[PDB]
């Protein structure tokens, strides 16, 4: 799964950027940065269930 | 002087066959899907997604 789509959705939903400017490389670097953070409890339990 | 008992001779050869030179029309090589290509260390060629 080409994971740039999820980052593009996130950036667009923030409602201040235009995805036509920021390239894919920063999206992938942001994804790698984002993987570290532990997820919220409710969503973690939803995924576990 | 023309001598017949020594001029006569018998030839040796194969019955019949076909000449092959291409040696590449007898093999087919279908590539794997471009996304899942791996390297010598059994890790994927591009590990960024």
């Amino acid at each position: 799964k080409k994971m740039k789509a999820i980052v593009e959705d996130f950036l667009k939903r923030l409602h201040i950027f235009d995805v036509a400017v920021a390239p894919d490389d920063q999206m992938y670097r942001l994804r790698d940065r984002l993987r570290l953070l532990p997820v919220e409890v409710r969503r973690l339990d939803i995924f576990n269930l | 002087q023309f001598d017949f008992r020594n001029s006569m001779h018998m030839l040796t050869s194969n019955l019949t066959f076909t000449v092959y030179s291409d040696l590449l029309a007898f093999v087919s090589a279908d590539t794997v899907e471009p996304i899942n290509a791996v390297a010598f260390d059994n890790m994927r060629i591009m590990n960024e997604l």
